[PDB]
């Protein structure tokens, strides 16, 4: 029962996560140097890391069917809200439930719940957090899902400063009605069991760490000798 | 807020 629309729609997604997710992860070197050693460390290398994700999350955003028919204020205002829940979403990628880390490539690369203690968030968040990528992992989402669902993020309507609400709606509704449908045809029992409102529920997750996260973001940054350890994209992202 | 970055980014 998926339309032509929606092979369409999943085609470009496919595409656009491609095109933004570079599986070998190259270009962590152009990133400061990572420190475990270690006064929050870390922070220089993933404060690189999470700029270099915001945009290439952006990138993604630009090729999202429907994104474009959105203004430009609508555009900022989704983005600014679902970068770093896009982020942990991507990140799943690279998450393994091996040692519970961020495995991209090796070692020097490979993020762990030390390494991010270590740059300046909590347990009050970390914890939590890697729970998420562990359900996450689980429910082995088609990544054709995987696409879907980071698209589906991105465009939500009740993120707070939006305008034109309702065609934030439509060209959600037209990636759920997406998802729901491609659950039904392409993933196959036990696996597509509830697997729809198992993903609607990771979006709620999600809300709750990026709370903890922008509460916890404001801590680092009132402290300029932190704040200035940081890029200048996610100084003006994640408000400033 | 006007966001110069992100703003350049999306076009
Ligand atoms: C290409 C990939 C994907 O983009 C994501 C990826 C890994 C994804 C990972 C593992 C590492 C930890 C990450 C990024 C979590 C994040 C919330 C916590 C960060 C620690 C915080 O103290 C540092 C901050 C503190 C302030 C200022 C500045 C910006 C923010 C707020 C973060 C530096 C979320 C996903 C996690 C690798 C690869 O899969």
């Amino acid at each position: 029962k998926l339309s032509e629309e929606q092979q369409h729609i999943i085609a470009i997604l496919l595409d656009a996560h491609h095109k933004t997710y570079d599986p070998t992860y190259a270009d962590f070197r152009d990133f400061r140097p990572p420190v475990r050693m270690s006064p929050l460390s870390m922070l220089p290398h993933l404060a690189d890391l999470v700029s270099y994700s915001i945009q290439k999350v952006i990138g993604f955003a630009k090729m999202i069917p429907g994104f474009r028919d959105l203004t430009s204020d609508d555009q900022i205002v989704l983005l600014k809200s679902s970068a770093i829940e896009v982020i942990m979403l991507r990140s799943n990628q690279s998450f393994t439930m091996d040692d519970m880390s961020w495995d991209c490539g090796s070692q020097d690369y490979k993020y762990d719940v030390t390494d991010v203690s270590k740059a300046g968030h909590t347990l009050e968040l970390i914890e939590p957090l890697i729970k998420f990528q562990v359900g996450l992992k689980k429910l082995n989402l088609h990544e054709e899902e995987h696409v879907l669902l980071m698209a589906i993020c991105i465009v939500s309507p009740d993120r707070p400063g939006v305008q034109d609400a309702k065609l934030v709606e439509a060209i959600q509704d037209r990636l759920s009605n997406t998802l729901q449908t491609y659950i039904r045809c392409r993933h196959p029992p036990p696996g597509s069991h509830q697997l729809y409102a198992k993903m609607i529920q990771k979006l709620a997750d999600l809300r709750s760490l990026n709370e903890e996260h922008s509460k916890q973001y404001r801590s680092l940054s009132f402290q300029p000798e932190n704040s200035m350890k940081l890029t200048p994209l996610v100084l003006e992202v994640f408000g400033n | 807020k006007n966001h110069p970055m992100l703003m350049n980014l999306l076009k």
